[PDB]
RNA sequence: CCCGCUACGGCGUGAGCGUCAAGGUCUGUUGAGUGCAAUCGUAGGACGUCAUUAGUGGCGAACCCGAUACCGAUUACUGCUGCUGUUCCAGC
C-alpha cells in the first residue's frame, strides 16, 4: 500500500456582475467574459491561506485536521487561474465541498470556484487539462473566424 | 427485504469530580443543548453543528441522545473530544459514554418513561411497516 | 473461450505435468546412544501399556499390591518397569544440593545477586531437574510434575506417577510455561520458585552451553496473558 | 482488560522537586481511572539525551510505588509500572541504557531527527516508539523499515490525550496519526492517554470512537488494547526483571499469580519471590488425582 | 446532461412591475448556469395562496419565454420551462388546480404549516414539495407523511442555492436538509439551484460532493439528478400535452 | 538508382527502395498497464459462518501492492485435506 492521493483541478471564474451595461449572447464571447483574468495579489500562499481559513470557518477543526494532513497546492499559475490540490482519497469529498464554499478572497470579492477534474494521478489531469484548453481554443477560433 | 437504520441511541453520563461542584451546580436542560452546540462548534464547523439530535429521558447529569446512523461516529468522536470550559461551571467535566445500541433494548431502572418512548417508537415502526 | 484454463495450464503442460493431474543383540542396540535411548523410552511406554492391561486383569487398584502381583506372575515384564520410589531420592537431593552450591544459596540470603543467578541458570544444565507444567496451550498438559531423564531440542521428557500409571511423559515446549521450586534449608519459613518457558529456548543443551540468548518478537506469548 | 501506559509524571529534570499538589493530583487521576474502569496503568517519566544522568542505583527512579502507591493500591486494587521515554535527537556521548533500562520496567524512545530514528529501531533495545505528536513529523515514515521493526519487536504508540491540550495541536496530531497508521500497516499500534489531570479522562467507548474517526477499525482497536497492549508490557517486564525472555523469577500459580498480575507478591528488592512449599516431590502425582488441594 | 429547476423570477406580486435591472440580472445568472454547462433550465415564480388568482387564460404567466427568451433559446442552445411554487399555509381562498396546471408546466408547493403538509399530501396533485430551508423547520418531519407522498410520485426538493446567502442561515439549512435526508429514505430527492445572482452558481462536482456529505449516497444523487429530474419534466410535459 | 529541364559535379516530384548516423519519440502498452505511481463509491438480490429477548444483527478476513512477460525456490497469514508425535479421558 502506497500513498494513494488524489489531485483536484480547480479554476477561478469571475461572473460579469454589471447590471447597468448590456451583455452579448454567444458561446466563446461568454467564455471570454468569464475567463477574463486573475487579479494582482494572487499566489500559491494566498490561495492556501484563504482555503485554510475557509476550511476552519466552514468545516471546523477536526475536519480541518483530517483535511490538512496532505493538503498542498502542487501547481498554480495566475496567468490562467488553474490550480491542482493534492489530497487524500477519503477526504476528497471534504476538499471538493471546501472548494465549493469558497466565497471571496480577502482582497477581491465577486468570484466562483469551479472544480473540474479529479483523478488519483497528476499526469492524466494535465493531459485532460491540455485537451480541455484545446477545446477552448477551438471554440475561440470558431467564433473568431466567424 | 431488509431494515433501514433510522437512528441510534447514545448513553452519556457526565462524570463530574471536585464534589463541591457536584453538590452546588445543577445542570438544567438548556445547558445540555448549549454545551452540545458549543462542542459541535469547537471541533466541527457548520455541518457538524447541523447534526440532528434531540433530548430524551434527561436525568441528573444523565442523557440519552438519538443521532442518525450515517453520522454515528461523527457524533461519538466529538463528545469524547471537547472539554467543558467557561460555561457557568468553574471546573471542567468529563464524559463517559456507557453503551451504544441500535435495537432499542437498554435497561436503566424500572422507570416508566422508557416504555412510553418504546410505544412512541412502535407507533412510528407500524407506519414504517404498513406505509 | 475463457482465460481461466484449468486443464490446459496445469495438466497438459510439460512444466506442471509432474504435479498431480486435474482429472485426479546387545551390541547392535548400543551402537548409537540416541537410538538406544529411543528404544528404551519406547520400551517403557509399551511396558506401561502392558502394565495397564495386566492391572485391569488384576482388578486391584492398589499399586503396591500390583507391583507384587507382577513380581509373582510376570517376571520378564517386571524387568523394564521404572521405579519412581527409587527415582525421587536419587535425583532430588543431588539437584537441590547442586543448586544450593552453584547459585551460592547459603544461610546468608541478604547478599544475593539475581542477575548473575539467572545467568548461571542459563549456563546450568536441566538434566535431572524436577519441573512442573504450570501453563500451556493444551489444557491437559498442565499440572504435570516430573524429573528430567534427557533434554531434547523442542520437546521435554519427564516421568510422573498416577494411581497405577508409570509412563514416560513427553511434553511439547512450544507454547508452555514451566516452573520449579528451589527450597531453602529452613523449615516452612521461606523458599524460592522460578519459572522458565520452553518456547523461548529451542536448542540442544550443547548449544545452550555456548549460546548467548537475545531478544525475540515474542508475539506468540498471548496464551500467557490469555489463561 | 485495559492498559493505559502513558500517564506522565510532573517532573522533567532531576534537579526539580515534585510538590505534594501534583502527587495528590496523580492520586485523584488514578482514582478517576479506577472509577469508571481500567485494569493496567503504566506511568511515564521523561528524560533528555543531553542531560547528566546520575550514577546511582536506588535514586534513578523518583516513582516510589512502595510507599505511596502501595498505600493507594489497597484502596484501589490496581497496579502501576514505571517507564521512561528517551528524548534522543543526536548521537551524543550519553549512553547509560544498561542502568536506566534495568532500573525501570518499560523502555521507550522519543526521536526528533533522522539518524536517531534509524539507530533506535536498529540497535537501541526499547519497547515502544513514541513520536512528538505536538510537533511536526521529522521527515517521513517508510513502510519496510517500520514493518521490519514491528517484526523485530517494538510497536508504535499513539497518544490521544495530546489532542485535548490545545486547538492548533489537533491538526498536527491527526496529520501525524494518519501517517503513522498508514506507514505502520496497522500492526504495531498501541494507544495511550497522555493526561496530566483527571479532567481529561475518557471512557473506552469514546476512545474507540476516536480511533474509528482517525482511520483504524474498531475490532483492531480493541484487539490493540487486549492483545497488543498487554504483550508489550510483558516484553519489558520479562526483559528487565528476568533474563532476555529466558528464565523468569515469577511464580506460575493457577489464576492469581502472574508476572504481570502479581507484582506485589514478588519481592521487588532485587529479583526474588518468596513462595511457600507448594511443590512436594514425595506424595504428589497427577493434578486430577490429588485430594489435598 | 443536467436539469436545473429552481431559478426564481424577480417578482413576488402581480402589482409590482419588473424593472430593467432584474431582467438583465436574470439573463446574467442563466448565462452563468449555461457557462458551467447545463442542459435544462426551469425558472420558478413565487405566488402566495392568499393572493387572488386572475381569471385569465393568456395572462396567467408573466414570464414570456417566447418574446424575451426566444432569442436566447436560439443563440445559446438551451430551453426554458415555466413553473410555480405555491406558498400554502391555510385552507382558505384557493382549491383551484384545473387552470393553473394547464398554463404552467410544473406545479410545486411550499408548506410551512402542520396542517399544510397534510393538505399538500392529501389533495394536491403536484410535482415537487419544497420546504423553507432559509427559515426554521415547521414542526417535525416524520416517515408517515413522507412515505405516503413519495410513493404516490411527488418528489422532495433541496435548494442548494439558499446556502450561499448568509452565515447564520447555513446551520438551519444543514439542519433542514439532513432532516429531509433521514426522513426521505434516500429516494425522492431532487436538488435545484435557488440563485438570484450570478455569483451563486456551482458545478456538478461541488454540488454532488455537498449532497454526498450531507447524507445522500453517490448512486442515489446522480441517479436522481438524471432520471427523476427528466422524469418529472416529462410528467409536467404530459400533464400539459395529454 | 528510374522521369523532365539543363548538360562538369546540378535542379523538381514520387507520401518508391538500400545503407549509415543522431540521449528526437516508444501508452509500438499486456483479455489491468501506471509511470509525483489509476485498479473506484453506493444500493438490491443469491451463498457461507457466529450470536439472538421474534428474527434479525455483524462478518466474506490477513499478507501486500507490481512496473515487460514466464517458470522454479524461500518467506508472512486464514481455511480445508492426509500422515506423524505428544497429553488427557474410557471398553473389557
Amino acid at each position: 500500500v502506497r500513498l494513494k492521493s488524489r489531485y483536484i483541478l480547480f479554476e477561478i471564474i469571475f461572473p460579469p456582475t454589471d447590471t447597468n451595461v448590456e451583455e452579448s449572447v454567444s458561446k466563446a464571447d461568454i467564455l471570454l467574459s468569464h475567463h477574463r483574468a486573475s487579479p494582482a495579489d494572487v499566489s500559491i500562499k494566498s490561495i492556501l491561506q484563504e482555503i485554510r481559513r475557509s476550511l476552519s470557518l466552514n468545516l471546523g477543526d477536526y475536519g480541518s485536521a483530517k483535511c490538512n494532513s496532505l493538503l498542498q497546492l502542487k501547481y498554480f499559475s495566475n496567468k490562467t487561474s488553474t490550480g491542482i490540490i493534492r489530497c487524500h482519497r477519503e477526504d476528497c469529498d471534504l476538499v471538493i465541498m471546501a472548494l465549493m464554499l469558497m466565497s471571496k478572497i480577502g482582497d477581491v470579492d465577486g468570484l466562483i470556484v469551479n472544480p473540474v477534474k479529479v483523478s488519483g494521478t497528476i499526469k492524466k489531469i494535465e493531459q485532460f487539462a491540455m485537451r480541455r484548453n484545446s477545446k477552448i481554443l477551438n471554440i475561440i477560433k470558431c467564433s473568431q473566424s466567424s | 427485504k431488509k431494515t433501514f437504520r433510522e437512528w441510534q441511541y447514545f448513553k452519556l453520563s457526565i462524570t463530574s469530580f471536585d464534589q463541591d461542584v457536584d453538590d452546588a451546580h445543577a445542570i438544567d436542560q438548556m445547558t445540555w443543548r448549549q454545551w452540545l452546540n458549543n462542542a459541535l462548534k469547537r471541533s466541527y464547523g457548520i455541518f457538524g453543528e447541523g447534526v440532528e439530535y434531540s433530548f430524551l429521558h434527561v436525568d441528573d447529569k444523565l442523557a440519552y441522545i438519538r443521532v442518525n446512523h450515517a453520522d454515528k461516529d461523527t457524533f461519538s468522536s466529538s463528545i469524547s473530544t471537547y472539554i467543558s470550559t467557561d460555561e457557568l461551571v468553574g471546573s471542567p467535566l468529563t464524559v463517559s459514554i456507557l453503551q451504544e445500541s441500535s435495537s432499542l433494548r437498554l435497561l436503566e431502572v424500572t422507570d416508566d418513561d422508557r416504555l412510553w418512548l418504546k410505544k412512541v417508537m412502535e407507533e412510528e415502526e407500524q407506519d414504517c411497516k404498513c406505509i | 473461450m475463457d482465460r481461466t484454463q484449468t486443464f490446459i495450464k496445469d495438466c497438459l503442460f510439460t512444466k506442471c505435468l509432474e504435479d498431480p493431474e486435474k482429472p485426479f543383540d546387545y551390541q547392535r542396540i548400543n551402537k548409537n546412544s540416541k537410538i538406544a535411548l529411543r528404544e528404551y523410552i519406547n520400551n517403557c511406554k509399551k511396558n506401561t501399556k502392558k502394565c495397564l492391561k495386566l492391572a485391569y486383569e488384576n482388578k486391584i487398584t492398589d499399586k503396591e499390591d500390583l507391583l507384587h502381583y507382577i513380581e509373582e506372575k510376570h517376571p520378564t515384564i517386571y524387568e523394564s518397569l521404572p521405579q519412581y520410589v527409587d527415582f525421587v531420592p536419587m535425583y532430588k537431593e543431588l539437584w537441590i544440593n547442586y543448586i544450593k552450591e552453584l547459585l551460592n544459596i547459603t544461610k546468608n540470603l541478604k547478599t544475593f545477586n539475581g542477575s548473575l543467578a539467572l545467568l548461571k541458570l542459563s549456563m546450568a544444565d536441566y538434566n535431572g531437574a524436577l519441573l512442573r507444567v504450570t501453563k500451556s496451550k493444551n489444557k491437559t498438559l498442565i499440572g504435570l510434575q516430573g524429573i528430567v531423564i534427557w533434554d531434547s531440542q523442542k520437546f521435554f521428557i519427564m516421568i510422573v506417577k498416577g494411581n497405577i500409571i508409570d509412563e514416560i511423559k513427553c511434553i511439547p515446549k512450544k507454547g508452555t510455561v514451566f516452573q520449579f521450586e528451589i527450597p531453602i534449608s529452613d523449615d516452612d519459613d521461606s523458599a524460592l520458585r522460578y519459572s522458565i518457558l520452553g518456547d523461548r529456548f529451542k536448542y540442544r543443551s550443547v548449544d545452550r552451553a555456548g549460546r548467548k540468548f537475545k531478544s525475540r518478537r515474542c508475539d506468540d506469548m498471548l496464551y500467557y496473558i490469555q489463561n | 482488560m485495559l492498559v493505559d501506559l502513558n500517564v506522565p509524571w510532573p517532573q522533567n529534570s532531576y534537579a526539580d522537586k515534585v510538590t505534594s499538589q501534583a502527587v495528590n493530583n496523580l492520586i485523584k487521576t488514578l482514582s478517576t481511572l479506577h472509577m469508571l474502569g481500567y485494569t493496567h496503568i503504566a506511568i511515564n517519566f521523561t528524560v533528555n539525551h543531553s542531560e547528566k544522568f546520575p550514577n546511582d542505583v536506588k535514586l534513578l527512579n523518583p516513582i516510589d510505588i512502595k510507599r505511596r502507591f502501595g498505600e493507594l493500591m489497597d484502596r484501589t486494587g490496581l497496579k502501576l509500572y514505571s517507564r521512561i521515554t528517551l528524548i534522543i535527537d543526536d548521537p551524543s556521548k550519553g549512553q547509560s541504557l544498561s542502568k536506566i533500562s534495568q532500573a525501570f520496567d518499560i523502555v521507550a524512545a522519543l526521536p526528533i531527527s533522522e539518524k536517531g530514528l534509524t539507530l533506535s529501531t536498529t540497535n537501541l533495545d526499547i519497547d515502544l516508539l513514541t513520536f512528538q505528536y505536538g510537533s511536526r513529523l521529522p521527515t517521513f515514515l517508510k513502510h519496510k523499515s517500520i514493518c521490519s521493526c514491528v517484526n523485530r519487536g517494538v510497536k508504535l504508540e499513539i497518544v490521544y490525550g495530546y489532542a485535548l491540550r490545545d486547538v492548533q495541536a489537533r491538526r498536527q496530531f491527526v496529520s501525524n496519526v494518519r501517517s503513522v497508521i498508514r506507514s505502520s500497516r496497522s500492526r504495531g499500534i498501541v494507544i495511550g492517554s497522555g493526561a496530566m489531570s483527571p479532567l481529561e479522562c475518557r471512557n473506552i467507548l469514546g476512545v474507540t470512537s476516536l480511533i474509528k474517526n482517525l482511520g483504524l477499525p474498531s475490532d483492531r482497536c480493541s484487539k490493540a488494547m487486549g492483545d497488543l497492549a498487554s504483550l508489550v508490557l510483558l516484553n519489558g517486564r520479562l526483559r528487565n526483571k528476568s533474563h532476555k525472555q529466558t528464565i523468569v523469577t515469577g511464580g506460575g500459580s493457577g489464576n492469581g499469580d502472574d508476572v504481570v498480575n502479581d507484582v506485589q507478591g514478588i519481592d521487588d528488592v532485587q529479583t526474588i519471590k518468596v513462595v511457600k512449599r507448594s511443590m512436594d516431590a514425595e506424595q504428589l502425582g497427577h493434578a486430577s488425582k490429588r485430594h489435598k488441594p
